[PDB]
């Protein structure tokens, strides 16, 4: 039994979420059929599932805004998750359920909610007082590229992840360690790159 | 409630470890319907175990699983390079409803442990005429790659605004993980000081800071 997702990957905010989950080599008239997902933020949380009769039981915080349904025609199942937040955003997966387990999963797909269009980011220094960096925050959508002193600053620099926020906009930061003494000699600079908004920001830091 | 598991276990190839995962008598100390899924990056969950401690076919008996009163255990005998994964366990929880545990990486040590650098930045005065206020919490140079961070607002607990990433592996093989309190300028001005503490193999580092 193989288990495969399908999507519309980024959902406006307070809008539906709908996915569906398409089986193949066995028939979604057996057994029952299940969502789980996994907000960058936690662990699994099950959503819910449909056994092949229609009959369905959801998590009891999720029960108010969840629907599965059956699309036998297709060998499918969907989920329908209403008026998503933020708290939404997670790799949502279909599996298989049966005697007291779930024994077949699909690989997961990412659902973003954002209700954002496209935006550069605001670049602030993280100034030293030794470790220095740079925040590029509230941007949409990914990705972001850092560099500093345009590529020729590597030792000691971490470029981390991207957040998304609250407010469906990412935020990430990148770090460099530098020698103490050269403060007063020598300029830092984060090169940011966001290709979607067309914007290349230079900040110089203290 | 998810069902309680440490977030981090590690121990060295051909060794043994044990992933504790505690729940209530409405859910793992209700039934014997507990079982363990195995996750890589980016693939679909594997079943290590079912049942509280039947294995699938393929699953190696290595892989054990037993249950007292309220709590089930995962252990994993002859550590090998591939049990490196996030583990969740699952239980039954009464009339048709299921409940995942929070999850817990095994680390299978290849490299020396270390703990974390820490620096926490204040908003930057820039920032703050934008009208915000950004408190960034940068943790490097870590290994296994788990981390606690929690902060701390007047040394009182904050879980409104907080942002955590998930650990990624850097260029020199240990770890890195940041965190963001984001508020307002005058939420920012509310408290005297802010802290981001960071645990780590049993160790916390602690970085203050105060407008």
């Amino acid at each position: 039994v193989q288990l495969q997702e399908s999507g519309p990957g980024l959902v406006k905010s307070s809008e539906t979420l709908s996915l569906t989950c398409t089986v193949s080599g066995g028939s979604i008239s057996s057994y029952f059929w299940s969502w789980i997902r996994q907000p960058p933020g936690k662990g699994l949380e099950w959503i819910g599932y449909i056994y092949y009769s229609g009959s369905t039981n959801y998590n009891p915080s999720l029960k108010s805004r969840v629907t599965i349904s059956l699309h036998t025609s297709k060998n499918q199942f969907s989920l329908k998750l209403s008026s998503v937040t933020a708290a939404d955003t997670a790799v949502y997966y279909c599996a298989r359920h049966r005697n007291w387990l779930f024994d077949y999963w699909g690989q997961g797909t990412l659902v973003t909610v954002s209700s954002a269009s496209t935006k550069g980011p605001s670049v602030f220094p993280l100034a030293p007082s030794a470790a220095l960096g740079c925040l590029v925050k509230d941007y949409f959508p990914e990705p972001v590229t850092v560099s500093w002193n345009s590529g020729a600053l590597t030792s000691g620099v971490h470029t981390f992840p991207a957040v998304l926020q609250s407010s469906g906009l990412y935020s990430l930061s990148s770090v460099v360690t530098v020698p103490s003494s050269s403060l007063g000699t020598q300029t830092y600079t984060c090169n940011v790159d966001h290709k979607p908004s067309n914007t290349k920001v230079d900040k110089t830091v203290e | 409630s998810a069902l309680t598991q440490p977030r981090s276990v590690s121990g060295s190839p051909g060794q043994s470890v044990t992933i504790s995962c505690t729940g209530t008598s409405s859910d793992v100390g209700g039934y014997n319907y507990v079982s363990w899924y195995q996750q890589h990056p980016g693939k679909a969950p594997k079943v290590m175990i079912y049942d509280v401690s039947k294995r699938p076919s393929g699953v190696p008996d290595r892989f054990s699983g037993s249950k007292s009163g309220n709590t089930a255990s995962l252990t994993i005998s002859g550590l090998q390079a591939e049990d490196e994964a996030d583990y969740y366990c699952c239980s039954y929880a009464g009339s048709y409803t299921y409940v995942f545990g929070t999850g817990t990486k095994v680390t299978v040590l290849g490299q020396p442990k270390a703990n974390p650098t820490v620096t926490l930045f204040p908003p930057s005065s820039e920032e703050l005429q934008a009208n915000k206020a950004t408190l960034v919490c940068l943790i490097s140079d870590f290994y296994p790659g788990a981390v606690t961070v929690a902060w701390k607002a007047d040394g009182s607990p904050v879980k409104a605004g907080v942002e955590t990433t998930k650990p990624s592996k850097q260029s020199n093989n240990k770890y890195a993980a940041s965190s963001y309190l984001s508020l307002t300028p005058e939420q920012w001005k509310s408290h005297r000081s802010y802290s981001c503490q960071v645990t780590h193999e049993g160790s916390t580092v602690e970085k203050t800071v105060a407008p």
